[PDB]
Parts: C-alpha cells; sequence; structure tokens
C-alpha cells in the first residue's frame, strides 16, 4: 500500500482502420502543483507497438525500465529479433499485466493505468488497458481517470463498433483525437497545452511526434458574460 | 607426493594449479575465433565448423550479445561459455537497472573475471574451459 505522491492525468487511444491512434499531454501534477512539463508518457517499444501509461511518475519510470529489460532479454540469442519475431503488444501487455497483479497481490500495488497499442504481425490492431487492480479489456476506444468519462464520449462517437474500424480513415481519427484533447485541456486541470500524438501503422510504420499544442481555441464569447448571478456590471 | 592434479585449489610444488592448466589444454581443442580492434569499434570472427551436411546452414550461430554494446564470441567447451554469458548478461542486467547506464568494457571485463575466478579457488567446482574474446564499443 502506498499513496501516489506526483500524479499522472488522462491518456486517450482509439483505433482506425489502418491501425491505432494514441495520445497523451506532457505535464507533471504534484498535488495541484504542476511541476513538470518535459514528461514524457509514450514509450515505443519496437517500432509496431507504442505503450501509453498514467499514475505515479516513479512508477511509469520503472515499467519503462521493465520494457527496456524485457527488450534487452528478446534481443538475446534470437537472430530473427528484428524481423521475424518481435515483441508484438500482447505478449508485452500480458506480461505488465502479470507484473501489475503480482505488485497488488503483494498488498504494495503500483499506482498506474497502462494502455498499450500496437498493430499484429499479420495486420490485426492491438488495444486493451490495465489499471493497478489489474482489470483487463479490449475497447475500440480507451482513457484513464478523468478522462475514462470524458474522452470516450467524443472518440466512441466516430468508431462505436467493430464494423466502423475499417471506415475510419487516418486523417478523421486525427481530428477526432486533437478536438478530444482540445476538451480535455478545457476541462481537466491536470492537462497542459502541450501534449504528444503517436500513429503506429502497418504500413507507414511508427509515427511519432513531439512539441505538439492545442489550437483553434474559442474565447471570444466569455467576454459576454457578467457575473455570477444577479449581478450585470 | 602424487595427485597434485586430481583436486583443483592443491598448488603444485612449483606453485602453479594445475586444473586450470588442463582448463587451458581443453581450450585450444575448439573452434577458432578472432577479433579485430578497428578504430572506432571492434569486430569480431568465428570458424563454427560444418560437421556432417544434416546441420543446418546460417542457423546455428556461436556470437552471443550482451545488452547492445557487447559481445561474446567463445571457443572450446561451448556450453560452458554459454553459462559465463549468461552470467555475464545478468550482471549488465543488474548494472543497468540500478545504475541506468550501459555496463562499461572494463567493467564487465572485471565482473566477469571475478566469476571465472571464483570458479578456481575451491575444490567443490571445475574451473571453467571456455575462453572468450568478448568485447564492445563504450562511451570512452
Amino acid at each position: 500500500t502506498q499513496q501516489p505522491i506526483v500524479t499522472g492525468t488522462s491518456v486517450i487511444s482509439m483505433k482506425y482502420d489502418n491501425g491505432v491512434i494514441i495520445a497523451a499531454d506532457n505535464l507533471g501534477s504534484y498535488g495541484s502543483l504542476l511541476r513538470f512539463n518535459g514528461v514524457e508518457r509514450l514509450i515505443p517499444v519496437g517500432d509496431n507497438t507504442v505503450v501509453g501509461i498514467s499514475g505515479d511518475i516513479s512508477d511509469m519510470q520503472h515499467i519503462e525500465r521493465l520494457l527496456k529489460d524485457l527488450v534487452t532479454e528478446n534481443a538475446y540469442d534470437n537472430p530473427l529479433a528484428d524481423a521475424e519475431e518481435a515483441l508484438e503488444p500482447s505478449y508485452i501487455f500480458e506480461y505488465l499485466a502479470t507484473v501489475m497483479y503480482q505488485r497488488r497481490s503483494k498488498m504494495n500495488p503500483l499506482w498506474n493505468a497502462i494502455i498499450v497499442a500496437g498493430v499484429q504481425s499479420n495486420g490485426d490492431q492491438f488495444l486493451r488497458y490495465v489499471n493497478l487492480l489489474g482489470v483487463t479489456y479490449s475497447s475500440p476506444t480507451l482513457a484513464t481517470g478523468f478522462g475514462a468519462h470524458m474522452a470516450n464520449p467524443l472518440l466512441r462517437k466516430v468508431v462505436d463498433r467493430e464494423s466502423d474500424i475499417p471506415k475510419t480513415t487516418v486523417q478523421v481519427a486525427e481530428e477526432a483525437i486533437v478536438n478530444a484533447m482540445r476538451v480535455l485541456y478545457y476541462r481537466d486541470a491536470r492537462s497542459s497545452r502541450n501534449f504528444s500524438l503517436a500513429i503506429i501503422d502497418k504500413n507507414t510504420g511508427l509515427t511519432f511526434k513531439k512539441n505538439l499544442q492545442v489550437e483553434n481555441m474559442k474565447w471570444d464569447f466569455a467576454k459576454d458574460i457578467k457575473g455570477y448571478g444577479t449581478q450585470k456590471i | 607426493g602424487t595427485g597434485y592434479d586430481l583436486s583443483n585449489s592443491v598448488f603444485s610444488p612449483d606453485g602453479r594449479n594445475f586444473q586450470v592448466e588442463y582448463a587451458v589444454k581443453a581450450v585450444e581443442n575448439g573452434t577458432t575465433s578472432i577479433g579485430i580492434k578497428c578504430n572506432d569499434g571492434v569486430v569480431f570472427a568465428v570458424e563454427k565448423l560444418i560437421t556432417s551436411k544434416l546441420l543446418v546452414p546460417q542457423k546455428n550461430v556461436k556470437i552471443q550479445v550482451v545488452d547492445r554494446h557487447i559481445g561474446c564470441v567463445y571457443s572450446g567447451l561451448i556450453p560452458d561459455g554459454r553459462h559465463l554469458v549468461n552470467r555475464g548478461r545478468e550482471e549488465a542486467a543488474s548494472f543497468k537497472k540500478l545504475y541506468k547506464t550501459p555496463i562499461p568494457i572494463p567493467a564487465f571485463a572485471d565482473r566477469l573475471g571475478q566469476y571465472v575466478q571464483a570458479h578456481t579457488l575451491y575444490n567443490s567446482v571445475r574451473p571453467f574451459g571456455v575462453s572468450t574474446i568478448f568485447g564492445g564499443v563504450d562511451k570512452n
């Protein structure tokens, strides 16, 4: 048992026809103080898989070192570790779900919320999420904490069922994700203007971008609201 | 007295350990393996002997990799070198876990040498019969 100190934030993810799109901000929050802005939330393991997690910053660094050690172990005595055999998202997902379960059962869990997005070698997209309590489920749209009831109503309209996946393009998914991130920045105190967006695709490979902010924000309607109530001026 | 080569830690009258010498003589009965220290890095090489053609080509390998920048090429008792490189990989993993810096080559050398000599101090352990040409590139 422990109390998280430097809390994370929401991480948004949703799949499309040619892959999955995941996005997250860059901000570390200590209570009500926004300490770190250079904190990274997406750690691309391999080329066809990106994992986005939230929680205690020490915990994300611990999980990151776990992922690096896992990659080092996979690289051992494997001549096909580069092209044929690769760390597909399912393997790493159930690995960190298992380690999360062992941490929980020992009664010293790690405050975390892990989302893994990847494309199988056969072309099938993978998207699943696991928390510190170890609950696992695969949905076309996932989010974290505050965003769980926040981003889902936005991302679920474009893609709602499995039949919607082939009908959604990468550009539509990207604009839906950026609109969602705009909404979270509008309505979540733990996010910042800066964010990070990652695109995975079975054809163009991994696409990861840094230094992404939120533009196209409307605020000219806030100068026509005067007072908290009966006050007019 | 006779039997100065039966055990391991026993010293010969001239002061030379005998099981280690026999391990050295066992090393030479192995596939040749060279390594060149070029200016920027290192270049290993092995001569894995093709037995009866039933063996699959280009599949059995002997250049084992440690972490990313340390390579291990071994000759002699191949399994013994397998175990040695396994322990070396564990040491490199521990170092990167608790220092988060890739293990420098001399440090890996110190770790492997200390492990190797740990097996030629006792009477209840056979000395390693593998010679390695391990090397790689580091910050320096």
